């Protein structure tokens, strides 16, 4: 078979997206 | 000031959740590197 | 107490920036591992 | 209010330590990917 | 005879650091709750 | 001839630079807390 670690890399990408949303929410709480 | 304190707590709780997401992203990166090693060896 | 609250706000805004830098580091690590996979499959 | 500020300081200090642990995990992951590259090339 | 790839020392160190981070975030959350 | 080899050093080097930025920012946050 080919090498395919896309499930884990895609999961890392998704988690970093989640972290970005949360950091923006944290920064808005401070602002507000 | 009391409002500034409750606001700091809510921000820090949210920051903690962001960090937990980055921590789990790091786990996923490690699993990917493990998968590359296993492929190269096996 | 106002100065202490100001110091906590200053520290948390800087901590959120530190997290953003690790998030960006993570993005670059993902690209690196994808580049390893793409090389191996080529 | 004084004890609430102390509590927020203690939490933020602890959060910073968590971030530092993730930052060091990231350094170790980079060493691992550089090791994979070096193996593939040499 | 090709030697095996083994980056497990660096990955095991990273795993341990992410375990340390989990314990510290749980401590931070519990300080806030109190 | 470099295309005969694997090189992900641009992405790794960018990650190393951002982890250095994070360490500077955490040290600043610690210093503000201590002060
Ligand atoms: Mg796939
Ligand atoms: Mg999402
Ligand atoms: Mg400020
Ligand atoms: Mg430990």
């Amino acid at each position: 078979e080919r090498l395919d670690v896309g499930t884990n890399l895609g999961n890392a990408i998704a988690k970093l997206e989640d972290a970005k949303e949360l950091l923006e929410s944290s920064d808005q709480i401070l602002r507000s | 000031n009391s409002q500034a304190i409750d606001n700091l707590r809510a921000s820090l709780e949210t920051t903690n959740q962001a960090i937990e997401a980055i921590r789990q992203a790091g786990q996923e990166m490690i699993l990917a590197v493990q998968g590359v090693q296993d492929y190269i060896n096996n």
